[PDB]
């Protein structure tokens, strides 16, 4: 149940 | 600048329970934590799939402290490479993404100890993780100080409060927001008599007795998260231990056991400095 983080982060 | 938090020693206010830490100087059961409580606090975090993976602690604005056991444990087929990671600084809320007050830094490099024992107690829990970027201090993001040999040996006594951290289940669920208890350090022989686990020298335990009707403990989740006493001497924070392990959490007779940052602070010295 974690919220979606923003793209720059993951990318 | 180390262990003066920018919401509470900056300003000269002080949070609800650190003065029994105080008075002492002479997660399972814990609380809600204030904001800006614990500014050091990190959350690593898994990349795919998204969940909680350990606590951890910032210790400047490009190193991050944890317990090995988080990035390395063979017998659960824990072995996470940088990439793996990320690590989320200035949290409270547990699953949200705290907008204009969190900051998301990717790893540069993983650090274990090279003695770290995995294969039986856990022996020197401790890794340390370089950031890509230097993380910008806040309100909510504030780096914690490192014990000297004065400081360890001044407040490390049995009886002595600290406080423990983390976004870890609440029984042996999930909490809302990261969570705080305050727990004695234990005399070395009751940490031995309490378990079958072969204890080290690097390592402390903490917890209430049976007999002293308070109770607490780190639990799954918390590990690597930080083991912080105030010093009554120059008013900072010190992180003198690390979440590493236990058997159950919160259990009657047993204790949950830290890793002795002290004495290991040779190695994170040396880390530091050698690799910048
Ligand atoms: O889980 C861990 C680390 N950890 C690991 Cl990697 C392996 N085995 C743990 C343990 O505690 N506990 C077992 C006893 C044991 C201790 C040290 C090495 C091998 C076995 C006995 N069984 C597993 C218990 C797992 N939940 C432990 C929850 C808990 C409670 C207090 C402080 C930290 C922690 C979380 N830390």
């Amino acid at each position: 149940d974690f919220e979606e983080i923003p793209e720059e982060y993951l990318a | 600048d180390c262990g003066l938090r920018p919401l509470f020693e900056k300003k000269s206010l002080e949070d609800k329970t650190e003065r029994e830490l105080l008075e002492s100087y002479i997660i399972v059961e814990g609380s809600d934590a204030e904001i800006g409580m614990s500014p050091w606090q990190v959350m690593l975090f898994r990349k795919s799939p998204q969940e909680l993976l350990c606590g951890a602690s910032l210790i400047s604005d490009r190193w991050v402290l944890t317990a090995a056991h988080c990035l390395l444990y063979p017998p659960w087929d824990k072995n996470f490479t940088e990439n793996d990671l990320l690590v989320r600084i200035g949290k409270h809320s547990r699953t949200r993404y705290e907008r204009n007050i969190e900051k998301i830094s990717m790893l540069e490099k993983i650090y274990i100890h090279p003695r770290y024992n995995w294969r039986e107690n856990l022996d020197r829990d401790i890794a340390l993780m370089k950031l890509k970027k230097p993380v910008a201090f806040s309100d909510y993001i504030h780096p914690v100080c490192l014990p000297d040999r004065e400081t360890a040996a001044s407040l490390l006594q049995a009886g002595y409060k600290g406080r423990v951290t983390g976004w870890g289940n609440l029984k042996e669920g999930q909490p809302s927001v990261l969570q705080v208890v305050n727990l004695p350090i234990v005399e070395r022989p009751v940490c031995k008599d309490s378990t079958r686990i072969r204890i080290t020298d690097n390592m402390f335990c903490a917890g209430y007795k049976p007999d002293e009707g308070k109770r607490g403990d780190a639990c799954e989740g918390d590990s690597g998260g930080p083991f912080v006493m105030k010093s009554p001497f120059n008013n900072r924070w010190y992180q003198m231990g690390i979440v590493s392990w236990g058997e159950g959490c919160d259990r009657d007779g047993k204790y949950g056991f830290y890793t002795h940052v002290f004495r290991l602070k040779k190695w994170i010295q040396k880390v530091i400095d050698q690799f910048g």
